[PDB]
């Protein structure tokens, strides 16, 4: 067993350059679940950053950003990548992944939660 | 997957007992056309008759619309009995103990489109079997269909011709035809009318 | 949408087990009247009679109120069974196995606040078919309606005259009249009347 | 509104699967009576007969109590089936295509608490008809009522006298008397008894 | 109180679709016994037979456990039809329209103990009435009970002898005995011994 | 333990109105096979016959998946009626008053997802018995099964060979066999087939 | 729209002051809606103060406010009055009123909310 | 109420220490319930740390405590033990246990609470 979702990236770079982070899976099947990204800040509670479906092509984003982030997923590596381009100083928070069964990205239930990584431009 | 999202998204606020129309003053159009498959028995002198009928309903909805461009595949959705609005149109001269003998059915919706509600039923109706001449005479029985709670300025019920499909020729009665007639009768003190649809089944004997 | 807003707002606190009245000490007026549309079988001396009757109940509610200026268009509000209070007025001397013949139907409400309940039914009642003084003898059969739990200073059952319409003239019996009288089944020491309504059907022969 | 407040407050914790009593080990007392109204028929070859019976169960509740000084107006409250406790008292030697002909109704509560449950019923039970030898033999048919699961130290089922008010005299049989008796049966190895009530219907002929 | 606390606490995580057992590999044992009270009719050529039977099913549940030391009083708890698990033991060669005449009843539990699920009913079951060899021929009719979904390595349904209590001697048929036997049915690809029970009723004439 | 975890965690997002499939364009294969057990009666000139039939429906599901390594023990999960998708397959030329004589049953699933939905039932269906040329002639009665709402490019019915099991040798009629074949009734609108299966039961006097 | 809930009566007074807090509303029928006063302070979330029924009888208060304040309403003017007496330093909070359908003052599901009238000592 | 719980053990090491927390209870049969450890921080939500089912072998660890913290239960002794090794200085909080009926340790509806012990690092 020992189901865990570890996160990395350690992004503390200044605004403008780039950021790239990845996730990993341990116990559950990666071809039957869907992952979404949640942002949590010391003043805020939760934001639906972006999400992808189990099928492979259902990329959904938030109204806050439409052309600054992008997502990708790989099943052989058992990982998902998030790319953060054109860093701005307004978004500084801790990112963590919420896992769920067959879904789309819009409001959904969750069964497994992941680790939090601190990002501050 | 797309069907799951469509199902979860289309029922956000769909209070089942509402009347979905773009305008609250404009009435709504419902089309009615039964299809008779067989008459089971004309029965005794109690003036009852058992027949096999598949009804038909058509109406337009305003709260079930989507664009199929971004939803490849799924084009028709279906809802069970209880969550989707269904008009209360039934038989008036009902002689059955439970009144309504319809086996409820799912409702089909297509694109930004209409609904179809095909119920099958065995109807025990009562007519006027009092042949004027000796017992060998042409009897015309009448089947009445209309709304019970809805009526006037809300549902302008319209009629379409019945069907003459496989009739399963019985062995003791022959029919001549099944015409119908829409009547805007029973205009009471209230200004609005009260439409109704009456179908005539005529048979002499074999 | 005005329809959705009205339907959502009208059911905030409407526990369906409550009697609607501004002051709970004051009694409630309910108008009751029936309309018999058909007769199925009077039967032999088995002491059973089958009739086709549509009920009619009306009352005034103080929890369904609004005015049309705020909500244009809407004038009728329809509620199914379960979400709206309805009096439980039954037939005392019933012989049906189910004991109830009402086909539950939606209730209509007007702007200022009124209720209309029109359930159809095939009532199998009890009588005394003992016409032994030659065939020609007038027979009086009784239908006894009244509340089953409510009684006294809570619900004063007011009566309206019956209806004489489309009786489908029978070939074996004829109706002379349909009187209806309200009575009180007061017990020994109650200090609170228990009203009921009895309807008499009179038929000799044909 | 006082009635609304009372109905909202009284159900703070009333898990319907409870036995209302202050001391759990102490038993409850339930009073039982019946009222015969009519006899329909008793077929010969098969052992079964039909009767018209209105039951009457009375008990004392503990979780449903208030005092009327603070709550003017309401004096009685009614609860449907599903939210209030009701003892399961059934007929043992039933023969209908169902084990319960009771048409459920509301339960009445007053002040500190006293529940009256009055179900009507067209009961069909199996008798012992072996008096074909002598046509003038009185037939003692048995009606056996009692708890199905509760028994002993929990429900002390008492018994009240039957009723003679109204009988709709039959055209083939005549009542002689309606004795009743409570009996007990002892389990295999236990001190807990099981009570039951047996009513004897006696008719000779007509 | 003790009753409220226990009833609220017992259902924290009790998904009703479970198979209570400490180890998922080990099967569960259910005990089955029936009591036949009366025989209604052998009916016509249709090869169908009607009886009156009370079944009795017992099993040990490992999710309803406590001890009376800290919960004085409570010794028997009951659960309704829908929230407590019940085995689906049915009649295979059933001929009733509904296929199941069981009048569902509460399930009884004692302390940290097992359950009893006594259902009553009348069963219309098919047979082979082909004793035309001679009117005086002993007919053997079979009642086949068993699980419908569960079977093999999960439910080792056993058998207990039936009852010979006051079986209301019939006026046309008399029985010699009611033996019963457990049987097994092998599968195409499996070693699981799908069990079943067959009870034989033998009668010549009277 | 593991059983409860699986049962609780498997139904996170399972809107029961779904059509489980990986791709919304690919249709779904449903295997159909019936098994008749007995013929009760042929009735009279109404042209209707009664039969006892157990259906057998098999399909493959995609949202019910796991592997037993991490869930030791449990190998078959079972779901009740309502929480699991079931194809709406029934009989077209049904003459029963209820239109559906299926006693609903649980659904069995395994690790990969194959399902079985065996319902039992007593089917009263119409036929055509008017062989005037020769009173001693073999009668071919047709049973027409198929979907009611789904059709074409979504659910492609496939047929398996029927069953010739212990069909209770009758005493008046003997059958030769039960051939069946798939048919289509493709409509004029669009080019989406309308599949169905037709089973012919051929019987001659005995 | 047209459901404005307006209040008045700001005050910075120590113990011993008498206040006549006034609230007004429009849009809905005032004779068919009960009203209740709620308190919100930074240290807590929300708490009861006092309420009236739709008729004017059997007003309800809280344990800590059994004495002191009184509440009144007149149907012919569309005004709600709260007479506050014998202030104490613990009543530092906002006073936004709530309106529901025919009610009893005690907890109920509300339909119309109001705005704050923060009062501090 | 005869269903309370008590703790044994205190932690104030600088870092990289070892500890053995012990918990016990009475008033209910210690065979039909499962125990889970929970941590509360000064300002934060409640987080799940370690859990074990009533059966005996369902050990569950959080994602950040996989290879460090271990848990065990003694049914005969009526106790539950939590062993901490290679502690990090970011674990400063109050640890209290929660019981539940037949379960696994994953999200559930707990019945009996207790009281916590403070670890400061
Ligand atoms: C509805 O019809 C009326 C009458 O013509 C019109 O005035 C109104 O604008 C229409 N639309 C509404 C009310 O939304
Ligand atoms: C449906 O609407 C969306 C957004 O307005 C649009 O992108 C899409 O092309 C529309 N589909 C069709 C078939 O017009
Ligand atoms: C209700 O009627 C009673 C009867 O006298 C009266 O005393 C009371 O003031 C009325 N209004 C209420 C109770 O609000
Ligand atoms: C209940 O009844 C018993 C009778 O033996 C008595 O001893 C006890 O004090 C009563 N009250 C309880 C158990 O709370
Ligand atoms: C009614 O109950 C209340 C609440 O305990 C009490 O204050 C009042 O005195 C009681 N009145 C009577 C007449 O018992
Ligand atoms: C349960 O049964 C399996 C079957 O081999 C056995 O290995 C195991 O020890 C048993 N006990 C458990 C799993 O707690
Ligand atoms: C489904 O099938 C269509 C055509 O058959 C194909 O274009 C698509 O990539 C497939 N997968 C999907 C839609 O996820
Ligand atoms: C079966 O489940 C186990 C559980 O850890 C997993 O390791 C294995 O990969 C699974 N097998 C397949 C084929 O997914
Ligand atoms: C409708 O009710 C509102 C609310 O009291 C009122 O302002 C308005 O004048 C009313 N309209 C009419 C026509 O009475
Ligand atoms: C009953 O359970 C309590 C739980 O604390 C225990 O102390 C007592 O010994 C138990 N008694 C028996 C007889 O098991």
């Amino acid at each position: 067993a020992q189901v865990q979702l570890v996160e990395s990236g350690g992004g503390l770079v200044q605004a403008g350059g780039s950021l790239k982070l990845s996730c990993a899976a341990s116990g559950f099947t990666f071809a039957h679940y869907a992952m979404v990204w949640f942002r949590q800040a010391p003043g805020k509670e939760r934001e639906f950053v972006a999400g992808i479906s189990w099928s492979g092509a259902s990329t959904y984003y938030a109204s806050s950003v439409k052309g600054r982030f992008t997502i990708s997923r790989d099943n052989a590596k058992n990982t998902v990548y998030l790319q953060m381009n054109s860093l701005k100083p307004e978004d500084t928070a801790v990112y963590y992944v919420a896992a769920a069964r067959f879904g789309v990205g819009v409001d959904d239930d969750y069964s497994y939660w992941g680790q939090g990584t601190q990002v501050t431009v | 997957e797309f069907q799951r999202k469509l199902y979860k998204e289309l029922v956000k606020n769909y209070n089942p007992l509402e009347r979905p129309v773009a305008n609250d003053s404009q009435p709504l159009t419902v089309y009615f056309s039964l299809s008779l498959l067989q008459i089971m028995d004309v029965d005794e002198k109690n003036q009852v008759l058992t027949t096999n009928i598949w009804l038909q309903m058509s109406w337009t909805d305003h709260y079930l619309q989507w664009n199929v461009s971004e939803y490849p595949g799924v084009k028709t959705v279906r809802f069970p009995d209880g969550q989707i609005w269904k008009p209360d149109i039934l038989l008036y001269n009902s002689a059955d103990e439970r009144f309504d003998a319809t086996f409820h059915t799912n409702v089909l919706v297509n694109s930004s489109g209409h609904c179809q509600y095909l119920p099958p039923g065995i109807f025990k109706s009562s007519c006027y079997i009092d042949v004027r001449w000796f017992p060998f005479d042409v009897q015309h029985c009448k089947l009445k269909f209309g709304s019970w709670s809805y009526g006037g300025w809300s549902l302008d019920l319209q009629m379409q011709e019945a069907d003459i499909s496989g009739y399963i020729p019985n062995g003791e009665w022959d029919l001549v035809g099944i015409p119908g007639k829409r009547s805007e009768r029973f205009y009471e003190c209230c200004k609005e009318p009260y439409p109704d649809v009456t179908f005539t089944v005529t048979m002499r004997r074999r």
